[PDB]
């Protein structure tokens, strides 16, 4: 026969683009070396204000899949977009006894659509209404954010660890104590001895004149230029292809909990990110700051952490990591939280679901996801930097290092 | 509603321990679970079941299940050996016994594939699984002498002796010794105590010297930055580069990749790869940990095996020599399940419930008591270790204790 | 012993043309005589009369030793007619057309093989490879981060505070707070102090040893910065199929009625149209072009342009892509179709390259100051504009110091 | 309109694979790197896995086979593909007739009438062409000489390499214009005394005997401690900026470098035997003291000498340019040292009085002018090349330290002789 599709505009997997003068869909070839498929799409172009229904030209990872299932299965489609532009919520607006859905969840449930084939992610709420498959795209959840600087810290123990540089010390009263055994007032002129030739104070204060403390101090100045070359070349070392800053902030960070206004991380409103935030009482605080700062499409969110307005933003994995390897000013959280699947979304009574599931499990058995990944998840490179004028916080930070040894000596 | 279910023993999924001879019954975590065993018995010839406890990660979740649902449950073991593999079109073990009707549920190590989804039933996914392989790295990187060559040592000090020599003659109330200290000084980045000459001549040699001091300590500087600022990073060829199952000849000589005979990788490796197929029968493994030991011990080049037990196997790892080929490739991406009665059964409450124990974050703490491993566990682990400090410091200690050397024998020739 | 006259062309270096010695009144060095025919115009002729001139190059000198191994007379003569080979209304004009046109026997020089023209001529085994090729001059002094005047200043006035904090020995003048400032700025600068203190110059020597370190790990920064990159790579690259994207449009031509036009039309139809508004003139006014930023990229002849990037000064135009080359066509000396000494002329050339004289003559000719570099590419050699630059520094500081010793004064 | 014509050609890796035929018969099926089918062919060659040199069939696939087809589609003939029999490609000589030559490999087949048509990567040369006919070359190229990757070796260059003489001058000039600026100066205006601080300062001598103490010249002298910690600063970061993107010293400078003309016993270099090289070196007399080593130790198939070179046993292994580019862009141990000569061409063989040379070269111009060679050397030359790979400077090199260091001598030395300069 022929059902209907329903499907979002989703970057990485739906592409909903309008067609030529003509009305045909323009021929491409993808960066691979194949013809990108594409199908026609009725649903409210974003370019008109007016919400009005216009065919399109729709294309992508999920158009892939669901011409692979309508191959799979003997039967024809017709695919549109989403209404509403929204993913689906389950709400009761006018009516205070009955409750409906939004979104391609209404129009599933209204019999508006018969499947949807867009990057759905499967949960218990929306279990209780649909019937879903095995899942199609495994992903999670990362606060995915647009970072900027070299140094956070003071530049003396940043290359070498804490047992370096103690270690250093160690060998400084191990050759001024050696030392003042070996030539063997004079404590303070050890001390000033092996201080003076690591730090090249160059005071000229004493010297011993035994072959083994003038041994032991050659030791110590050439292992002093082998300490300073070794904090000098790691701490050069730190300037290209530098470790990412904490503002990745993970499935147990503070960054995450505390809502403040300086540090904006948000979800998609009308989107499943904010129910996360939503129901845990817990992160009712975050979800003030969430109530009064969400927005609407994932896309404008991704600008607004482009343009260094929204600090962090939770997502997808697969959508925010996809964003990370096509835009380079963001990247995603570490550790990675919310393990979810991406699956097609089908209603109960359908035999299909019994088939389908099964061809995905299939699908998945072939290999075949395994080329759409390689179709449509490519990581274009960077500037792999560089960091240039951007040294005054470090310079700082050691200058504040320094001043804090002025102080506490001036204590002393 | 007691619900009998069968399940596999494979850490740490399933933990089988005995109980406890002093308390009698189990105790903490585990659940009661028997296991029979045919071949040796103590009477009937083998009518008697042995009794344990069960205890662990999707133990847990069957326990856990068994108090949100509200079906109770008496633990059983599997005698025949298998995870989902079926022969002659009999089918045998967990997925088995679930086509047999011997278990309501199986929750266990079981994979989801086709082969069983078409004739079983499976929930919704708890731990992203599929095929992916396992190699071990030597850990062989070797620290701050590296920079300088050797020429530094016979070079510099020759010519520094040879200078001192020639251009002290060159420099030509007290005089005290000769300047070489002076010189080496200069060479170890200024910080010089020592007086230099008063002469006019001596004033143009030095300076040379310090062109020479400079110039060394810049090598020094520049190559300890060099042997130094490269790490942290591998190029092993991603995609399928051995191309063993199909081709199992590769740049090495040899690449030997096993799977576990009569399995659901070996079927999936089997039914994808003809040429895999035949090397992985040829190289069927006998357990898990033989095949570890062979990647231990270079018995064997890699494995194929399930990602997720490889995945906490990082952590497991001492030393971590071992890792996970990809940085987290996966290549199969299907999901554990618990299985149901086909058709008919409770499987959409039953998913309710599992999604539900997704849903309280019961999968993150779960994973940060159980999964988590004091390995990696840290975000990554630029900053100099200990092994090239050591480097330096055994040659300046050694360079200490021979400066006592040379005070004794100091001693030795100031006593004659 | 045959007649075999030749037409040629004048494209440096492998055909050079000089003017006769006057004190020689011969060709001087190595050269041989080439003539032309001025047709339009003449002090006291109509077409009649050749003016005389002095052809030495590369291609002059494989002309001559084929000519030497195959025994035949010659006589070198410039191209009238267009130049090259280009073919109009089906007629035959250039170098190419007047070979076919039988007012040339043979046609040598820097003549690329190509099917249309071994339609009409014959071509010989080819000596140096010859194709398309894309060139591009990237278009695209401390990292002080507006704290070295200041952390200097401040570190001159905690030198001073720090100075008074000391409290030891004697000094002369109740000066030596700013001698203190002067040794403790100057250990800040890198040790350098000759000033024996009496720590404050341990905290100023640890200022020494972290901030001299940052100093010299941020130059270390600022100057591990990969270059010579091309801004486009590929030349299959959308900067070249869509021009119309990155504002500004990124201008590139080439030369007409080539074989990188012809092969370039009967390529892409779209891009010969987009790149015919934007034809530059000459090789020379191209590089000016590709260096003043009159064009971003600028692509033809590869060879050609492999010796104007070896011989460029300061080596600034270099070959897009690392010296890739496209379309593979190479030279050859065009012999007369049908018939002619097809055999014995490759044999010549063949055994010429058994004998193995190209490298030398390559090294006479071909190789460049710039392919004599390291086998490295070296980045920036050596600081001409960034040294220039610290010496602007303390030159300024320099004359404004004297201003503070005139104002001191 | 058949003519159904032989072909014979060679196992060379990158140009013509040659694998073992599948358990039916048929060819394996395998996936082009782009993702496309892998053209299959069948060979009647020699077997290299049993002693009696029997024909088994094979199925060979690789450039030369594709552009076969292609070639056996713009004309219209058919073809049988075969490798050749002595397994060696064509060269001259004479074992039993001491007053009569002969050819033998591919060549000698091809004029024997046992082929009618060779392609595969056959050198053009002269000798070959006063008795074969080739194309205008479907593959340009030359000779490069293959060693093993050995101990990262430094870019060998004199000490100042960072600086270039213009700039020197000027920082001398800078020196010396603060010294006597020094000079003057000091004491709100000893000329030696003035050298020797403003120098002691910028050397970090220290000896203090001379300083000026004037706030312009002491901050003068902070601008110019600053000026030296600063250009020092730079002197050190440049120098650690060449060792990065270096080019690790290739092992043989060229054909023409100190051990590639001597035949010193330590360094062996050799070539395929009865192969176009063998005729290069065995034609030139010059090169005979090279010939001679390679007399004894050149290799019948390319691919042991390939190995040779990784095992090893061989120390220079000179070939043709494209299947060592090739082994050099597949095995990471093998390097392709110094600059290329004997620029030649591939291009397809056929007897002289052979029409098909005219459409044949024609249709390999239009090949090349189409754009289709290109894309087989995308899809034959994976250019999976070895890269990021980075050069590992050693501490240090003798050289590249004796020339500071001989500068350094020769100064004190010299410095003699000024002082006996100073004496007079
Ligand atoms: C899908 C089936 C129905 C074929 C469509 C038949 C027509 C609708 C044909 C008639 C002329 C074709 C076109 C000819 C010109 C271009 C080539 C190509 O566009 C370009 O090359 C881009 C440069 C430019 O936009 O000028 C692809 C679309 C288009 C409009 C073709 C699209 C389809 C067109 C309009
Ligand atoms: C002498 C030295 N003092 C600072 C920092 C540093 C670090 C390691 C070794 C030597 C130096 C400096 C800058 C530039 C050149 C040499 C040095
Ligand atoms: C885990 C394991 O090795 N299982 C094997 C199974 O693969 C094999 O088919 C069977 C035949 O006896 O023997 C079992 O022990
Ligand atoms: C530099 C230039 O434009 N030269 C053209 C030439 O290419 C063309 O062949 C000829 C007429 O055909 O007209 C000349 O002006
Ligand atoms: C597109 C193309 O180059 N076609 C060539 C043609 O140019 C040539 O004249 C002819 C031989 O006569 O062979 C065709 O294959
Ligand atoms: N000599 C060439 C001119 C273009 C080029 O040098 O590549 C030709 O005959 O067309
Ligand atoms: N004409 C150059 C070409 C160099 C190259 O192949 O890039 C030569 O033969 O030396
Ligand atoms: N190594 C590949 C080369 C062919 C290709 O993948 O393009 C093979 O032997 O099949």
């Amino acid at each position: 026969t022929r059902l209907k599709i329903v499907t979002i505009h989703q970057e990485p997997f739906v592409y909903v683009r309008p067609t030529t003068s003509d009305g045909t869909c323009r021929e491409e070839y993808t960066i691979n070396g194949d013809p990108i498929k594409k199908v026609i799409c009725n649903g409210p172009d974003e370019t008109i204000p007016g919400r009005p229904t216009v065919p399109q030209c729709c294309y992508g990872f999920c158009v892939d899949l669901l011409i692979k299932l309508a191959r799979e299965m003997d039967f024809t489609y017709e695919v549109h977009l989403v209404a509403d532009g929204k993913f689906g919520t389950q709400e009761r607006v006018n009516n205070s006894n009955a409750a409906a859905w939004n979104g391609m969840m209404g129009e599933l449930l209204s019999g508006q659509a018969d499947m949807i084939v867009a990057p759905l992610t499967i949960n218990n709420e929306r279990a209780q209404y649909i019937e879903f498959s095995k899942p199609f795209k495994y992903q999670g959840l990362t606060i995915l954010v647009k970072k900027e600087p070299r140094s956070t810290l003071d530049s003396f123990m940043q290359p070498f660890q804490s047992t370096l540089w103690l270690l250093v010390g160690l060998s400084v009263h191990v050759v001024a104590v050696m030392l003042y055994l070996l030539d063997r007032l004079t404590l303070s002129s050890a001390m000033w001895f092996s201080w003076r030739v690591l730090l090249n104070s160059g005071l000229g204060e004493g010297a011993p004149r035994s072959f083994s403390a003038r041994i032991l101090g050659m030791v110590w100045a050439g292992f002093a230029m082998i300490i300073v070359a070794s904090y000098t070349a790691n701490l050069a070392a730190f300037l290209v292809l530098r470790r990412p800053e904490e503002r990745i902030t993970g499935i147990n960070d503070p960054r995450l909990r505390n809502p403040s206004d300086k540090f904006i991380y948000a979800t998609v409103k009308q989107s499943s990110v904010d129910i996360y935030f939503r129901r845990q009482v817990e992160l009712s605080t975050m979800y003030r700051h969430m109530e009064k700062h969400n927005y609407e499409s994932a896309a404008e969110a991704i600008q607004a952490v482009r343009d260094n307005k929204l600090h962090a933003f939770i997502w997808d994995s697969a959508v925010l990591e996809f964003e990370a390897s096509q835009k380079c000013d963001l990247v995603t959280t570490g550790e990675l939280f919310f393990r979810s699947g991406f699956g097609i979304g089908m209603r109960k009574d359908s035999p299909w679901k019994q088939e389908v599931s099964l061809n995905i499990l299939k699908s998945h058995e072939n290999g075949f996801m395994e080329e759409l990944d390689k179709t449509w998840v490519r990581y274009q490179e960077c500037d792999s930097r560089a960091p240039a004028t951007l040294t005054f916080e470090n310079m700082a930070g050691v200058f504040m290092l320094v001043a804090g040894g002025i102080v506490a000596g001036i204590f002393l | 509603e007691h619900l009998s279910i069968v399940t596999l023993e494979e850490a740490p999924f399933v933990i089988v321990e005995d109980v406890d001879p002093l308390s009698g019954t189990c105790m903490r975590n585990t659940v009661p679970c028997r296991k029979q065993i045919r071949p040796e018995n103590r009477t009937e010839e083998g009518g008697n079941y042995i009794k344990r406890c069960c205890k662990g990660f999707c133990i847990d979740i069957l326990k856990k299940i068994a108090k949100t649902v509200k079906f109770t449950y008496d633990l059983y073991l599997v005698t025949n050996g298998k995870h989902g593999k079926k022969i002659n079109g009999v089918w045998n073990g967990m997925i088995g016994e679930v086509v047999t009707k011997r278990a309501y549920m199986a929750v266990g190590s079981l994979t989801i594939n086709e082969e069983r989804s078409e004739v079983v039933d499976f929930s919704v996914p708890f731990i992203e699984t599929g095929i992916s392989v396992m190699v071990s790295r030597s850990n062989g990187t070797v620290a701050f002498l590296e920079p300088f060559s050797a020429d530094v040592w016979v070079m510099m000090f020759v010519m520094l002796l040879i200078v001192s020599a020639v251009a002290v003659f060159v420099f030509e109330s007290f005089t005290i010794g000769k300047a070489i200290w002076l010189l080496w000084g200069l060479v170890f980045n200024n910080s010089l105590p020592v007086q230099n000459p008063k002469g006019t001549t001596s004033k143009i040699m030095v300076s040379v010297w310090a062109f020479f001091a400079v110039i060394f300590l810049a090598s020094y500087t520049a190559n300890l930055a060099a042997f130094m600022i490269q790490r942290r990073y591998v190029d092993q060829v991603s995609g399928l580069s051995d191309k063993k199952f199909q081709r199992p000849n590769d740049f090495s000589p040899a690449f030997r990749f096993g799977t576990v005979p009569n399995g659901s990788t070996e079927r999936n490796i089997r039914n994808n790869y003809l040429e895999m197929h035949s090397y992985m029968v040829k190289f069927n493994q006998r357990s898990v940990q033989d095949a570890l030991l062979s990647l231990k011990s270079g018995k064997l080049d890699a494995f194929i095996y399930d990602a997720a037990v490889l995945n906490y196997m990082a952590g497991r790892d001492e030393g971590c020599k071992l890792v996970t080929i990809g940085s987290g490739k996966v290549f199969a991406t299907t999901g554990y399940g618990i299985a149901i009665q086909k058709d008919s059964g409770w499987k959409r409450q039953v998913d309710l419930a599992i999604l539900q124990l997704f849903g309280d974050g019961e999968m993150e703490e779960l994973e940060a008591l159980w999964l988590t491993g004091i390995c990696h566990n840290e975000k990554n682990e630029s900053q100099l270790d200990i092994d090239n400090m050591a480097g330096v410091f055994y040659m300046l200690a050694a360079a200490m204790a021979l400066s006592l050397i040379t005070f004794i024998m100091e001693h030795l020739f100031y006593k004659s």
